[PDB]
């Protein structure tokens, strides 16, 4: 009933580095898909997640998230869910325009620091995903989409999980449903 | 035709201590008017407030006469739960809320009383424990409890409408002009809810296909109704027509046709994977459909709503249970419908369906294929329609791919549009299943050489007669030779080829990658 999956070809064999593919374009065209699909799903909640009913950005009690900006030197900022993840969403979304970082021609390549940037939008993807579980399910289960939710949080964890993209510690807040969609 | 009174008639008889045979026959007869086309008479015996009166008796049990198909079966549970001594056992995990729904409906539609009524009583009970237990099926219940009691003035008002006032509603296949404006498709809001409500009138005399759609899983892609009743309407005649009037959120996003236009003006990066999130929910609903033995003959974009980014579906109309109809028997639009169709059909000048050919007569269509073909060209639109301001001509072209319109396309794109082409074959029974689909669409990252090997993994082309071409480009793929040298052992294969009633878009692929090799 709430650990429901999709219909769909095998996800460990589509995140699988393809024979002869760079790695960084894989990564590259993995993290534009799945920014795209966990935006539309944040996009199905946004409307039940407001400044009153999310304070704070977290996922759950245990589990406080700061904004840290990567253009004015601050400490990282303490901000309500919306305003976090509507800010999210324009920063990553920028990263993939920018032809420097995810360069979509044939003969332009990745920066040295690619993996960094991918690493950082994959951190904060999940971020997102953990915030509508521990926050929103009830909102998900509303809408009948907990398939949706879960077959997309299956393909992204399974993507982190094939190449180590995300820290396990980062991962501490949604380790039991890790771990029962990956069983 | 009111074929209700021997229900009528049982439970005046059943003894009003066993107030579960007389909720049985309730929702018996319930079930029954929602299959029931209504007259004068029929409509004014469902409308009877006054003791004696259908609507009166069953305020008696807490049951809203104007409750969707869901929330009514919820509150017959509810009322029977409050009559039965012996306790089922317990077990809320284990239990599927549709299956109930099934074996309830399966029971009111042609089992006596007296050899089910124990399992009359379980199925609801367990229903109820599921609205007293199960957050999501209590907040279900809690939410179109609350809609309903607000818009009672609104549902009263609508009844109490005058019939010399009351609305004719012309009938057209289209959607460049819209909806037709009635008194009863505005949008509004009730203090306390931000959405907007609509009513709509449907075109169609009895909800009974609708009835069975709301105990299956598919119904999850319905747009939520709030509230269900018929409703006098003025006929082209003049007499009095039945319609059902449905209240329901407004879809705040319109179609899946605008949807793919408004990505026209965005990051084209967004393109392919918004396409998978959309067509992953389109996809699950079909295949949904094909399990109910229920199918969908009139799939396009603008058939499909988006309300907070969900694709949902409101006309079911069109909806059938015969998985081989003939071409009469189906309302589908011609500019998507699939070729086994259009055969069909007469056409005057300039090419507008004006009647049935003799083939309608016996030729019979295979929904599910045919559903495949419409789910085709709903991608190859939703492609298009992110680049060109309108459909270009061509777009019924097999040989003009929605890649072919793509200045400057990504792999993603190239993997999609080649998935076109497999659903949209003229042979039926050589299209790509919409399961085959479902599988494929996971892996549109891959480089188009390794997406190519997965379709044939999934869809072998020996399945499709081109194994004996297949093999004749591989054979001078394999070869040490390049340039020329190649070429005239690629003549023979090549001039095969170019003797192709439909182009086979498997065997154009491969010929061109052979024809790389021979310019050097
Ligand atoms: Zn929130």
């Amino acid at each position: 009933n709430a650990e429901a999956t999709l219909g769909s070809g095998n996800l460990r064999q589509a995140v699988m580095l393809p024979e002869g593919e760079d790695l960084n374009e894989w990564i590259a065209v993995n993290t534009v898909d799945f920014f795209n699909q966990i935006n539309m799903l944040y996009g199905t909640i946004t409307e039940f997640c407001t400044e009153a009913s999310c304070p704070v950005m977290s996922a759950g009690p245990r589990y406080e998230y700061h904004w840290a900006d990567g253009t004015n030197i601050k400490k990282p900022i303490k901000c309500s869910a919306p305003k976090y993840i509507d800010y999210l969403m324009t920063w990553v979304q920028d990263q993939l325009d920018d032809e420097t970082l995810f360069p979509s021609k044939i003969g332009v390549p990745f920066p040295k620091n690619f993996m960094s940037v991918a690493k950082t939008i994959l951190k904060r993807l999940f971020r997102v995903y953990a915030h509508i579980y521990h926050q929103h399910f009830d909102s998900v289960m509303q809408l009948q989409e907990e398939a949706h939710l879960n077959t997309s949080f299956k393909h992204f964890i399974f993507f982190v999980q094939e190449f180590n993209l995300i820290d396990r510690r980062e991962l501490a807040p949604l380790q039991e449903l890790i771990e029962k969609l990956g069983s | 035709a009111k074929n209700t009174m021997p229900l009528v008639i049982a439970y005046n008889n059943a003894p009003e201590d066993d107030k579960i045979q007389k909720l049985f026959y309730l929702q018996k007869i319930n079930y029954l008017l929602n299959k029931t086309q209504l007259n004068d008479d029929l409509f004014d015996w469902i409308n009877d407030a006054e003791e004696g009166g259908w609507l009166n008796e069953l305020a008696k049990f807490s049951i809203n006469p104007n409750a969707s198909f869901f929330l009514k079966g919820m509150q017959f549970a509810k009322a029977i739960t409050e009559e039965i001594k012996n306790k089922p056992e317990i077990n809320s995990s284990e239990v599927n809320i549709y299956h109930l729904m099934q074996e309830r409906d399966q029971l009111l539609k042609e089992v006596e009383f007296e050899k089910c009524a124990t399992r009359y009583a379980e199925i609801n009970f367990l229903l109820n424990e599921l609205a007293l237990n199960d957050k999501k099926t209590k907040e279900i219940v809690e939410r179109q409890t609350e809609i309903l009691r607000l818009v009672a003035p609104k549902i009263k008002a609508i009844k109490g409408e005058s019939i010399d006032n009351l609305p004719v509603i012309p009938s057209y296949k289209t959607k460049e002009l819209g909806n037709h404006v009635n008194n009863f498709n505005f949008k509004f809001t009730m203090s306390g809810w931000e959405a907007p409500f609509v009513f709509r009138v449907e075109d169609r005399h009895e909800l009974g296909k609708e009835q069975e759609l709301h105990s299956y899983g598919v119904s999850k892609y319905f747009i939520e109704d709030y509230s269900v009743f018929m409703m006098r309407f003025k006929a082209e005649d003049g007499s009095t027509v039945y319609k059902p009037v449905i209240l329901s959120q407004f879809a705040n996003q319109n179609n899946l046709e605008e949807i793919a236009k408004q990505l026209k003006d965005g990051s084209p990066k967004n393109i392919a994977p918004r396409i998978g999130y959309y067509f992953v929910q389109l996809t699950d609903f079909c295949l949904k459909l094909i399990e109910t033995h229920n199918y969908h003959p009139d799939i396009k974009l603008n058939n499909f709503l988006v309300h907070n980014n969900r694709v949902l579906v409101s006309d079911r109309k069109t909806f059938t249970t015969n998985d081989n109809p003939l071409a009469s028997e189906i309302l589908t639009s011609p500019l998507f419908a699939p070729d086994e169709f259009l055969k069909c059909l007469l056409f005057n000048k300039e090419g507008d369906p004006v009647g049935y050919n003799r083939n309608a007569l016996w030729k019979r269509m295979n929904m599910p294929q045919f559903m495949a073909y419409q789910l085709g060209m709903a991608l190859k639109q939703f492609l298009i329609l992110t680049q060109l301001d309108e459909l270009p001509d061509d777009f019924r072209n097999p040989d003009h791919s929605a890649v072919s319109h793509f200045k400057t396309p990504s792999r993603q794109i190239i993997n999609l549009s080649l998935l076109v082409q497999e659903l949209t074959r003229l042979d039926p029974d050589k299209r790509m299943t919409i399961k085959q689909f479902q599988t494929l669409l996971n892996f549109k990252n891959l480089p188009p050489d390794a997406f190519y090997q997965k379709v044939e993994e999934v869809f072998p082309s020996s399945q499709l007669g081109i194994a004996e071409d297949i093999e004749a480009l591989n054979k001078v793929l394999n070869s040490d030779l390049k340039g020329e040298a190649l070429l005239k052992q690629a003549n023979p294969v090549f001039t095969k080829l170019s003797k192709y009633d439909p182009k086979e878009t498997r065997l154009t692929r491969l010929a061109e990658k052979l024809a790389i090799r021979c310019f050097n």
